[PDB]
């Protein structure tokens, strides 16, 4: 059974250099023709290939990123490593390293190569996000069937848990993925809806951890 | 100018 | 460069029903290429590789065809666990390119997003700062466009956005919109307004206020 693991720092600075490193089993880089490829996906978006390299040594990188890369294997640490230099914002996104099937052998003799047609098993990935930033708890301002909410601005890192009245309110509760801003720092709104005729009391309860930053703010007409 | 796989052909 | 275009982008699907997608590349990729399905939270999941071949492990139901140019995947009997987005990639020439997914998500009744906007408050603009906030709620399908429009000048790089997962009874999704101004900018304009378009609407709708007016 082969099964992958990513591993790394989960935050970086812009024109740092991170180093990624993906550490498997199941399989050796010195068995013919197998190969272990990066892959990354920002928050959202699609995957983007960046890199691999084969038991052989060989190695080969996305075009648009070669100039940032290194792609090494350590044979007797069944382990690859991926470093970029000079990272920026837009580099923040959950990698992933993943195996790659080399021809199938009979006798130690290549006879099938439709099985390296695609990147079989895939790590869990690692998330690493880019900014300049310090831990920063958030500002919460209120957002006044009537909609309401908590606007939950300028906060670092990730994550944050909104609640509505202490959890007892869930329904018609909807809290938007973060977004992070050009600042470096996250902002995100939780919203509820209630009938009109409700206008109950409506209190957002806010926890980010990280800064040990804890509000609850009532909102309200 | 596009290279091939490590195993094309 | 190599393109590789998945058709649909998105598509709404039910329990039962039976789907394509297709990944067109720009130049032959011969028989290359290979199908994930990627659930949210998760690493994609290999369905087909080489572009017909089964991967080991992986239901029946799944099939892949095609060479050269034009790759199909289509699922036999849609399951629960297929909501997901799926990729193809291409494995012939480097970069080994991925397509740009093809959203799979549950279908329903069309419905129009309610839509709120929201100003400032006077707490934030204290601090030097303005965001303004429009919420589309419960609507399907998932495609929607907001743009902002401040004493009617179409606003354009000072907002950002984001939407809720498909939700597991409505079906529905929603999207919140916020435009950010500095406080001196704020208080130049009076009308913000958030216009609405999405397939529900005959037309687009635009919620608005007028800054100051008490």
């Amino acid at each position: 059974r082969i099964t992958l693991k990513e591993s790394g720092p989960p935050l970086v600075k812009p024109t740092q250099t991170l180093t990624l490193t993906c550490s498997f089993s199941g399989f050796s880089l010195s068995d013919f023709g197998v190969g272990v490829g990066w892959i990354r996906q920002p928050p959202g978006k699609a995957l983007e290939w960046l890199a691999i390299i084969y038991s052989d040594d060989d190695k080969r990188y996305s075009p648009s990123l070669n100039t940032r890369l290194t792609i090494t294997k350590d044979t007797s640490k069944n382990q690859v490593v991926l470093v970029m230099t000079r990272v920026s914002p837009v580099d923040t996104a959950t990698y992933f390293c993943a195996h790659r099937r080399g021809p199938t052998t009979l006798f130690g003799v290549p006879i099938a190569r439709g099985p390296v047609n695609a990147m079989d098993v895939w790590g869990q990935g690692i998330t690493v996000t880019i900014s300049s930033t310090s831990t920063k708890g958030p500002s919460v301002f209120p957002l006044a069937t009537a909609a309401l909410g908590c606007l939950v601005k300028d906060y670092f890192p990730e994550p944050v848990t909104v609640s509505w009245n202490s959890g007892a309110l869930t329904s018609g509760v909807h809290t938007f993925p973060a977004v992070l801003q050009s600042s470096g720092l996250y902002s995100l709104s939780s919203v509820v809806t209630v009938p009109s005729s409700s206008l109950q009391t409506y209190t957002c309860n806010v926890n980010h951890k990280p800064s040990n930053t804890k509000v609850d703010k009532r909102v309200e007409p | 100018l596009l290279e091939l796989d490590k195993w094309a052909s | 460069a190599l393109q590789l275009t998945q058709s649909p982008s998105s598509l709404s699907a039910s329990v039962g029903d039976r789907i394509t997608i297709t990944c067109r590349a720009s130049q032959g990729v011969t028989s290359a290429l290979a199908w994930y399905r990627q659930k949210p939270g998760s690493p994609p999941q290999l369905l087909i590789y080489d572009a017909s071949s089964l991967e080991s492990g992986v239901p029946s139901r799944f099939s892949g065809s095609g060479s050269g140019t034009e790759f199909t995947l289509t699922i036999s009997t849609l399951r629960p666990e297929d909501f997901a987005t799926y990729y193809c990639q291409q494995l012939h020439f480097y970069p080994h390119t991925f397509g740009g997914g093809t959203r799979v998500d549950v279908r329903r009744t069309v419905a129009a997003p309610s839509v709120f906007i929201f100003p400032p408050s006077d707490e934030q603009l204290k601090s030097g700062t303005a965001s303004v906030v429009c919420l589309l709620n419960n609507f399907y399908p998932r495609e929607a466009k907001v743009q902002w429009k401040v004493d009617n000048a179409l606003q354009s790089g000072n907002s950002q956005e984001s939407v809720t997962e498909q939700d597991s009874k409505d079906s529905t999704y929603s999207l919140s919109s916020t435009l950010t101004l500095s406080k001196a900018d704020y208080e130049k304009h009076k009308v913000y307004e958030c216009e609405v378009t999405h397939q529900g609407l005959s037309s687009p709708v635009t919620k608005s206020f007028n800054r100051g007016e008490c």
